[PDB]
């Protein structure tokens, strides 16, 4: 218990509040943005290549939450935006979506 | 979701033209 | 034009030997009916207990001192050990040391040190006698569970106070905590959240010998409400008038205001509410020097505030539009010091004001 | 006109604060009663 | 002004603020326009408007939406939304179409798509 970890609870709450405090944003889009930010803070990605795997980890941790929230279209929109920002790939997008679909079928 | 590949091609064709 | 409702007369006037200013006074509101009215006083390094009798016969029941250090006690708070019904007095100040004195055994039962500066106010949860709230100069307000000697929660952080938390108050039902600070802000922390129940239950169900991990104190970084437009200066004392709020600043007035607009329910208020509507201001004179908390009786029928010159104002809160009326000003030619604090007995019959000349004053309602 | 509007607003504010005070007093009565019990 | 007695002359005459107040009264009498596409209420917009929120509120340096480390006051022209990082436009068309229905299955669709893309 070194008691100093990557993502303090206050930082997570502040990120959620800041994201939800925007005026020009959709509700599901805000939800997916907050989920992605929480995932990134929890894992602390700093490497572009890891970002690829990061997307997979997202559907390994937030896939059920996204499916229940029914923001899958917003999630794939976020994946497309990430691919536009470089990092990830068409193969990565396809794999992430297929893993997300497998979660719904499960 | 849904949106068969032939339907996708038809949609692409329809979207063409029109517009210290 | 009504001349208020309560008239008081001075029936006694004590004087502590230490001669240093005494800051806080607290009647033991947990005493049963017919039990002699015991009240405590804190000032300099000594905390003194007294027992009120007929005709102003104040008996010095007990007295304590901490001469091993330079402690300057600032506030007192009464509670009781529900296991044995023994009254307990919590004192702190200057050193940031919380001492839970047991007047039955005349011994400091418990000591608490987690605060980084002088503690300016101690209040107890109205429903739970083991929940002690301490507002200190370290920009934080802590919640201790004195039953298990644990830190329930810390109410400072990213969105907390930026200066000393001068005073705090519980709701009448003990659900929302209002804290007045030296940063001109009055943040409304909420102990009604399920997080608060989880924290309190975990603290009550925490055994240090069971697990090696320490108790996970909750860090409430974000208040459920906050404002800075009520007072142009810092806020010395705050008090819950039911669902309303009473606060006092250097502006020679105590304003009664309410979070949100006039029709905004206190319970159903979002944390981002940036609107505050004031209702009325109790106007007094010559109270510019800071840290003179006021007090209201248990029934909240009336409240009284001291003065730097020596006067004592009391307002009746039953009167329609309490912002109106002219209050009752209690004066005495021998009272020229500054009343640091006042207190009312459980039945609002004895009003006791502690001055800055270590002189305790007792007032009784003529009725 | 402006004077009438100001008078109406002041009267409405007075009734609003009176009603708020009475409701708060009722809540205080209930809460103090249960606390004393 | 509403109580008296269309919103400038009469108001300025009665009040005299004054003329400025009358002019202001006369003038007086999601915001992103991108509804959640996952929700039923969802119109059709171009990709520059259906992804503007994602582009503007993303930091490529820290891979977090609206990061705290890097702050932009929108001084630049929308911070070049996604810029042109999709430079790797090279792709290969493969056989084995999607299945019963596909553009490759339909005769002439591939050439039509190529011609449409070749507008240049
Ligand atoms: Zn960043």
């Amino acid at each position: 218990d070194s008691e100093d970890e990557k993502d303090p609870e206050w930082l997570r709450e502040k990120t959620i509040t800041q994201i939800e405090e925007f005026s020009d944003v959709n509700e599901g889009e805000k939800e997916v943005m907050k989920l992605w930010n929480l995932h990134v803070m929890k894992h602390g990605f700093i490497a572009d290549n890891q970002m690829n795997h990061a997307c997979m980890l997202f559907v390994e941790n937030y896939g059920q939450k996204i499916i229940k929230k029914n923001l899958c279209r917003n999630f794939m929109l976020h994946l497309v935006s990430m691919h536009d920002f470089n990092l990830i790939s068409i193969m990565s997008i396809d794999k992430a979506v297929t893993k997300l679909r497998e979660m719904q079928q499960k | 979701g849904t949106k068969t590949c032939r339907q996708v091609y038809e949609f692409r064709v329809k979207e063409s033209s029109i517009i210290n | 034009s009504k001349k208020c409702k309560y008239s008081f007369k001075c029936v006694n006037s004590l004087k502590e030997d230490h001669n240093q200013p005494l800051f806080g006074v607290q009647f033991n509101w947990h005493s049963k009916e017919g039990d002699p009215l015991v009240f405590a006083t804190v000032g300099s390094n000594r905390v003194t207990l007294y027992e009120c009798h007929s005709q102003g016969e104040i008996r010095l029941l007990q007295s304590y001192v901490d001469a091993d250090a330079d402690e300057n006690f600032y506030t007192c708070a009464w509670t009781y050990d529900s296991n044995t019904s023994h009254p307990l007095l919590a004192v702190a100040g200057s050193r940031g040391i919380i001492r839970i004195i047991n007047p039955i055994t005349m011994q400091c039962i418990k000591h608490y040190v987690g605060h980084g500066n002088a503690i300016n106010e101690l209040k107890f949860h109205p429903r739970d006698p083991n929940l002690l709230l301490s507002v200190s100069k370290d920009h934080a307000l802590r919640l201790w569970n004195i039953q298990t000697d644990t830190l329930v929660a810390i109410f400072g952080g990213v969105e907390g106070h930026r200066d000393e938390v001068l005073s705090a108050d519980y709701d009448l039902l003990g659900e929302k905590i209002m804290s007045c600070g030296m940063d001109h802000s009055l943040k409304l922390w909420r102990i009604n959240s399920k997080r608060m129940m989880n924290a309190i239950k975990e603290s009550y169900d925490y055994n240090p010998n069971k697990t090696n991990r320490p108790f996970i104190s909750q860090k409430i970084h974000f208040p459920d409400f906050s404002t800075r437009d009520i007072h142009r200066n810092y806020v010395d004392c705050v008090r819950w008038l039911g669902d309303l709020i009473l606060s006092k600043s250097c502006e020679n007035a105590i304003v009664c205001w309410k979070p949100g607009k006039m029709e905004d329910d206190i319970d159903k208020i979002k944390p981002s509410e940036s609107n505050v509507t004031i209702l009325g201001r109790f106007d007094y004179s010559q109270c510019d020097i800071w840290y003179m908390r006021f007090s209201m009786d248990f029934w909240q029928k009336m409240l009284a505030l001291g003065n730097q010159v020596g006067k004592l104002y009391v307002w009746d809160l039953e009167v329609e539009d309490p912002h109106k009326a002219k209050c009752t000003t209690l004066t005495h030619h021998k009272c020229g010091a500054a009343i640091r604090q006042t207190s009312f007995s459980r039945d609002s019959s004895i009003l006791i004001a502690v001055c800055d000349d270590a002189s305790i004053w007792r007032w009784d309602r003529l009725r | 006109e402006y004077m009438r509007l100001r008078q109406l607003k002041r009267f409405r504010r007075a009734d609003e604060v009176k009603s708020m005070f009475s409701s708060n007093r009722q809540k205080i009565l209930e809460r103090t009663e249960i606390l004393n019990q | 002004v509403n109580a008296l007695g269309d919103k400038i002359f009469e108001a300025i005459s009665s009040m005299f603020e004054e003329l400025k107040e009358k002019y202001k009264e006369l003038t007086e009498q999601p915001p992103e326009c991108t509804p959640n596409i996952d929700g039923p209420n969802a119109k059709s917009v171009q990709r520059e408007q259906s992804l503007h929120s994602f582009h503007t509120l993303f930091c490529r340096r820290c891979f977090k939406y609206d990061c705290f480390l890097h702050r932009k006051c929108n001084y630049s022209f929308h911070a070049t939304p996604n810029t042109y990082k999709r430079k790797n436009t090279e792709t290969a068309l493969d056989n084995k179409p999607c299945g019963p229905q596909c553009y490759q299955h339909l005769e002439g669709a591939k050439e039509f798509a190529a011609a449409l893309t070749a507008e240049r």
